[PDB]
RNA sequence: ACUGAACUCCUCACACCCAAUUGGACCAAUCUAUCACCCUAUAGAAGAACUAAUGUUAGUAUAAGUAACAUGAAAACAUUCU
């Protein structure tokens, strides 16, 4: 639930779209096993798709360890320092491809509840409403029931 | 005892995670952690920024003098990035000055200098370098990289870009990664000032205008603990700027700040920067 | 400028402190034996010229620190913050001793010094203030006195009740600050260097140096306020609880200069008086 | 009547950590200027009282030895004398209790 | 059972740099398996929390509860070991940073009731723990002033945003 | 470094409690610097246990800290001159020459003073006893 | 409601209260100094004073003799009461007893008092002494006294 | 007039709101075969999954520091007194 979970506001990393778009994913690390059915899909992904992904994403350094700890994994490191570890255990080639593309597309910001679907640093152009907008002024600034 | 291994191993993994949360290991530079290839990382740096650096220049930009000294000290038992950082700092300051003076011709030279100081300051450049992964590729003698060294390396990278691709591409880089740091920022959030009323009086004297008359335009709950005052500064019975406040003095000071923003063309609703 | 005078006096005071501590290097272990009735025969292995009777009391217990206000070091009254100089016998003196005469004298002296600090820092800059002396008055006299010469501009002005209450308020501000009574046995040369501007203090230092076989002069500081005392003082201003600048009396020989005696009365935390008794004491001290 | 519900630790803490239940700090504890022992203002010093009780017990043992039997309360006054002491002119005609120790400083 | 309190005295810190504030000494002591209710012990522990060693000893010497004497003995032992083994210069320069009571290992006995029925009495035992920190007792938290209250309220007022809008 | 495993072989068991008891729960920064005069044997005597008395006049540095890392004995930088009469013992089949006992002459100068002050209580008095 | 009730309820009833006080008073006459619970000492103090008054009434007074016979359960104390205690206080008119509070009984934490007959041969109790006249407050008050005596 | 639903539309996605009962897709842990040899896979098995039986055993709460219980007095601890 929202009340039992942290939240944040919609944001980019370094104003990621103002001047130029910088892909926030910078490192992928596939720990894959030579043997073991758990990493069969990872092995097929390394054989058939990792090269094409690498040449599609020149800004991402991709490592293939070929000796994992525990389950086969992909560790995605982002520019803002975020590290997201995704197990690729028993996933098919297409499942791993979609997961890796999702990691490439997303930023390093936490996948938690986002309070507002929008973020403006300049919410007002004509001036934020205050009680004295739309209130007429009076001669000599006389408040109500003032004698002079 | 219950036979089995998987639950026990799961519990050990959870204990290890909790231990890492409670007593995290001291931070270690990314180079000393697994899955690191410096050449690939430094190539991907340029490819990420969509710029054709020269690899030798970038490698020189990322190596600091303190790193060289520490390496020689260790060897007892390389071209530093000094000139590249100096070139990058000088060019960045001049190009930021050009950008800001073209955008805000009414801004005084002091204001432009303070804005450039903010944009090239340790905090802003530190944040930009950290989120551009300069720190990961930076060769320094101590970790985490101190903000001064990080700023020096970032400007060294800018100088390397200058030597590799030219002033126009470097200007685009500066616009994209330092000019954007003032988006959403307020003029006097970036340029700290004292006595805005006095500074406004100085500016009006430069414009050969008499000192503005501070005058109470609107007020609310004057005798309470939560008053609202609107104070307007009038130039020959003409309102130039009004500002709110809790006390009349605070409202007058804020009206002075609003007048300065309007004079310098750094109003909140000014034309947004063009990219 | 008075601020310049205070800064220069503090600088000289700290210079002398540093010089003395440097002159006394290392850690020479002196033996001080507790000669009091309670806890007899306990020996403290203290550090020469660093350790204090306060440190010995801290070794004993907290009750000793709270109640002990003077130190008979080999039979001689010692300030609780005066660094010990040699192996000796120590006895701690409180207000509730059988014969607390020395403690009473020390309390009167320290209260007079606090009054002097208040007087110096009270008046406006235009008027000049010269603290001539704090006469050694008996406790039976009903008040401690501090003699001061004010600016000739104020040769007719007499403090009002509100002025006196402001003086007491400043004194209570000092008490709340709880400043320790730093001490130094200095050479008459350095004492005259510190108080060169004040002719009255200069001649008083000369008298004290003449009285002592050597040129040793006691200099006391509460905070930023250095003065010459006639004997040991209490540890901290927080010892004082009830404190009132009672009155000001101009002395009879006004022809050479106007010596105005500020008379006040005080009682420590250990000897608080009831409201009515305190009021009667105030009435007596206003004379 | 039985409780209708278990009382929570929150309620129980609010009850049993009330200032009415907390132990109050005593402010009548001081130090006996005689011997430096802790005493309450209105109560006798415990250590001094123990001294006096032990000496009184010794004197009473000597009194019992002198009397030698129940129902032998003397019809005359009593004086306690320590080593190196002699009955005074006033102490004449008063039974003497001899103590083997020397006169205590607090005894007079 | 757990015996971590005893181990807390055996941690050795690295030597401090000369340009570093002197680390106050910390002494952990305990008495285990006190024949006393932990609920009754809690009041004495709470009482002496935060007080100097001498003030706590004075307060405990005149308290009628059985646990007062036990806590006084524990505090005296802690003072002795503070001076002997933890390089505390002054005996009295110590204050009770922590004083708590814990449940001990308890024994079950039968309490005979009136109609051939019974209850299970518990022979309750409690532990008692102290941490003594060298130095003056920290000053009590000053009460909230009207100025501080008003400042907090005005800060809350200024923290307000226009919620659920752009 | 509290290398007790090596210290057991380096010094005799008669000496080990002296070596490692009072130094427990405190960091010592003992260091060695060039000696002043060459070491020489003094005398030797003698189921059968060897014994060699060796005189040294060296220069050493000491810095003993607390559990909390605060200095309590000796400056770490300034060295001191140490005169020692160390007696070694050997087992007579696989034992070696290990530090057995250091002889301190009565005329030896007093050791370095300690930073902290100390209180030494007098004789405690029972209720029936009076101080004399 | 116990407005004006001046006697405690002790022992097992009125007779038991009298017998308890009688035993305490007999102990006080025999030993001249008694520890007992503070309330019982406070209750017995009045009877101790009245016993001294009856002893002053005289050995030959029949009413005094009967009162002493009742109130002293050990009869060797009656000659003591009439020939030692009463002559000791012939000069005084009251305040024959001294009652002081004692540290609470270790057994049951009871409020304890020591009561003695003044002038006994036992070591003196550690009486509370007022502050010395030479303290600061006392010296200031002495100054006030002297000034008042001189002025008026 | 407006407000007004999970109705309807809108952007996107869809197997994803009945008791008993019934059909189906998955599946934790365990053991075995063979792997993996890192903590998994494909199968074969079965004492194979507990917010509920005034369930059983154990622990600890609540009621509650409550109900309730207990030692005649002084003392020289000899003794005496009630
Ligand atoms: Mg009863
Ligand atoms: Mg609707
Ligand atoms: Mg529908
Ligand atoms: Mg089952
Ligand atoms: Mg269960
Ligand atoms: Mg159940
Ligand atoms: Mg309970
Ligand atoms: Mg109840
Ligand atoms: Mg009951
Ligand atoms: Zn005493």
């Amino acid at each position: 639930t929202a009340r039992g979970t942290p939240s944040r506001f919609l944001a980019s990393v370094l104003h990621n779209g103002l001047g130029r778009y910088v892909q926030q994913l910078q490192r992928l690390s596939f720990s894959v096993s030579r043997d073991g059915a758990s990493s069969r899909g990872a092995r097929e992904f390394v054989e058939r798709e990792v090269i094409d992904f690498a040449r599609r994403n020149p800004g991402v350094v991709i490592y293939v360890n070929s000796r994992p700890c525990c389950v086969p994994r992909v560790v995605a490191e982002y520019l803002n320092g975020a590290v997201r570890e995704e197990s690729i255990h028993c996933k098919s080639v297409e499942e791993i491809s979609t997961l890796v593309q999702k990691l490439a597309d997303q930023s390093g910001l936490d996948v938690i509840r986002i309070r507002k679907p929008f973020h403006t640093d300049n919410p007002s152009i004509q001036g934020q409403w205050h009680p004295f907008t739309n209130k007429p002024t009076t001669f000599r600034g006389l408040r109500p029931r003032e004698v002079q | 005892v219950k036979k089995g291994f998987r639950a026990a191993f799961r519990f050990q993994k959870e204990l290890e995670r909790q231990r890492l949360l409670r007593c995290p290991p001291p931070p270690v530079r990314r180079s000393e952690k697994p899955n690191w290839d410096y050449h690939a990382e430094i190539q991907a740096f340029g490819h990420r920024l969509q710029e054709n650096f020269s690899l030798d220049l970038l490698k020189t930009a990322f190596v600091n003098s303190c790193y060289i000294k520490s390496e020689e000290a260790k060897r007892q038992q390389l071209k530093s990035n000094q000139e590249l950082s100096e070139q990058g700092t000088s060019f960045s300051q001049t190009c930021l000055t050009q950008f800001l003076e073209d955008e805000y011709p009414d801004m005084p030279t002091e204001g432009i200098k303070n804005l450039v100081d903010f944009l090239t300051g340790e905090e802003v450049v530190c944040h930009v370098a950290r989120n551009l992964a300069v720190e990961q590729l930076t060769l320094s003698e101590e970790f985490p990289v101190p903000p001064a060294v990080l700023q020096q390396t970032f400007f060294a990278v800018i100088g390397a870009l200058l030597q590799s691709s030219g002033p126009e591409r470097t200007a685009l880089f500066i616009r994209d990664f330092l000019i954007t740091q003032m988006t959403g920022k307020e003029l006097f959030e970036m340029w700290k000032i004292i006595n805005p009323m006095g500074l406004l009086v100085e500016e009006l004297k430069k414009r050969n205008v008499s000192a503005p008359e501070s005058r109470l335009t609107r007020q609310s709950g004057g005798t309470t603990a939560l008053p609202l005052y609107f104070v307007g500064l009038y130039c020959d019975k003409k309102l130039i700027a009004e500002g709110p406040g809790e006390t009349v003095l605070v409202a007058e000071e804020e009206a002075a700040r609003v007048a300065l923003r309007k004079l310098y063309g750094f109003t909140e609703n000014r034309r947004p920067w063009n990219y | 400028s008075p601020t310049e005078l205070t800064e220069m006096r503090n600088d000289l005071f700290n210079k002398e402190k540093a010089r003395q501590l440097s002159l006394t290097p290392r850690t020479e272990k002196i033996e001080v034996k507790h000669v009091g009735k309670t806890d007899p025969g306990t020996v403290f292995v203290m550090n020469k010229n660093i350790s204090t009777p306060y440190s010995c009391a801290m070794h004993l217990s907290e009750w000793y620190c709270r109640k002990s206000i003077l130190a008979l070091v080999d039979g001689q009254p010692w300030d609780m913050y005066k660094p010990l100089t040699k192996s000796c016998e120590i006895k701690f003196l409180t207000f509730k001793d059988c014969d607390p005469g020395e403690v009473n004298k020390a309390y009167w002296r320290s209260c007079a010094m606090m009054m002097g600090c208040v007087i110096e820092r009270a008046f406006k800059d235009e008027y000049m203030v010269n603290l001539v002396r704090a006469p050694e008055v008996p406790v039976i006299s009903g008040a401690f006195c501090y003699d001061v010469v004010l600016d000739s501009k104020l040769d007719e002005w007499m403090p009002t009740k509100e002025n006196l209450r402001s003086f007491t308020k400043d004194a209570h501000a000092l008490i709340y600050k709880d400043l320790p009574f730093e001490t130094l046995e200095v050479e008459a040369k350095v004492a005259l260097e510190i108080f060169q501007h004040s002719k009255y203090k200069v001649d008083f230092i000369e008298e004290k140096a003449s009285q002592n076989p050597e040129r040793i002069v006691k200099l006391h500081r509460i905070g930023d306020f250095i003065d010459v005392s006639e004997g040991p003082l209490i540890p901290r201003t927080s010892i004082c609880f009830q404190y009132e600048v009672s009155a000001v009396h101009n002395l009879q020989p006004t022809q050479p200069s106007l010596i105005r005696r500020f008379q006040g009365v005080s009682l420590p935390v250990h000897l608080r008086a009831h409201f009515t008794i305190w009021d009667k004491l105030l009435e007596r001290s206003r004379k | 009547a039985a409780p209708k519900n278990r009382r929570t630790i929150e309620v129980n803490r609010c009850r049993r950590r009330n200032p009415q239940k907390l132990i109050k700090v005593k402010n009548n504890i001081d130090v006996c200027p005689e011997c430096g022992h802790l005493k309450q203002k209105h109560v006798l010093c415990a250590y001094c009282y123990e001294k006096v009780c032990k000496e009184t017990a010794e004197i009473r043992r000597q009194i019992g030895k002198q009397e030698g039997g129940p129902f032998k309360a003397p019809t005359i006054e009593t004086v306690v004398l320590y080593t190196g002491e002699t009955p005074s002119e006033q102490d004449q005609g008063k039974r003497i209790i001899e103590r083997d120790r020397k006169r205590p400083s607090w005894f007079t | 059972i757990s015996r971590k309190w005893e181990k807390k005295n055996k941690i050795v810190y690295p030597p401090q740099l000369p340009g570093e504030p002197r680390r106050p000494a910390e002494i952990y002591h305990c008495r285990r398996q006190i024949k006393y209710s932990k609920d009754k012990m809690w009041y004495l522990a709470k009482l002496i929390r935060g007080m100097s060693i001498d003030q706590a000893l004075a307060q405990l010497e005149f308290n009628d509860k059985k646990g007062a004497k036990i806590i006084k003995e524990v505090l005296l032992e802690a003072q002795d070991m503070a001076v002997r083994d933890h390089n505390v210069e002054f005996r009295s320069n110590l204050y009770i940073a922590e004083s708590t009571s814990g449940r001990g290992q308890c024994l079950k006995r039968i309490r005979y009731h009136g109609r051939g029925r019974f209850g299970i009495m518990e022979k309750v035992y409690c532990h008692y723990f102290v941490k003594l920190v060298e130095g003056p007792p920290p000053p009590p938290e000053p009460p909230k002033t009207a100025v501080a209250h008003a400042k907090e309220y005005i800060q809350q007022l200024r923290s307000r945003t226009i919620v659920h809008t752009l | 470094n509290s290398d007790h495993d090596r210290l057991h072989t380096l010094v005799t068991e008669h000496c080990f409690p002296d070596m490692t008891w009072d130094i427990k729960y405190k960091t010592v920064r003992w260091s060695f610097v060039e000696s002043l005069e060459p070491s020489h044997v003094v005398q030797v005597r003698c189921n059968v246990y060897g014994q060699i008395t060796v005189r040294m006049h060296t220069r050493q540095t000491l810095a003993i800290y607390d559990r909390f890392g605060r200095l309590m004995y000796g400056q770490e930088d300034v060295p001191k001159d140490v005169l020692e009469y160390v007696v070694f013992e050997k087992q007579l089949p696989y034992g070696s020459w290990r530090m057995h006992t250091k002889i301190v002459p009565p005329w030896a100068p007093p050791k370095q003073p300690i930073l902290k002050t100390v209180m030494i209580p007098g004789p405690q008095l029972k209720p029936e006893e009076e101080y004399e | 409601i116990s407005h004006g009730r001046v006697f405690r309820r002790m022992g097992l009833g009125p007779e038991s209260r009298i017998h308890l006080l009688r035993n305490l008073l007999t102990g006080l006459v025999r030993h001249e100094r008694i520890e007992a619970p503070w309330a019982r000492v406070d209750e017995m103090r009045g009877y101790a004073e009245k016993l001294i008054d009856y002893g002053k009434l005289g050995d030959t007074n029949e009413r005094a003799m009967r009162m002493a016979d009742f109130w002293l359960t050990e009869k060797d104390l009656i000659p003591k009461l009439f020939q030692v205690l009463a002559p000791r206080y012939k000069d005084q008119t009251g305040g024959y007893t001294r009652m002081l509070q004692i540290p609470n009984r270790s057994l049951d934490r009871a409020k304890m008092a020591v009561i003695e007959y003044k002038g006994n041969c036992l070591p003196p109790l550690p009486l509370p002494r007022r502050d010395s006249h030479l303290t600061l407050l006392n010296q200031l008050l002495q100054g006030l006294r002297q000034d008042l005596r001189q002025s008026q």
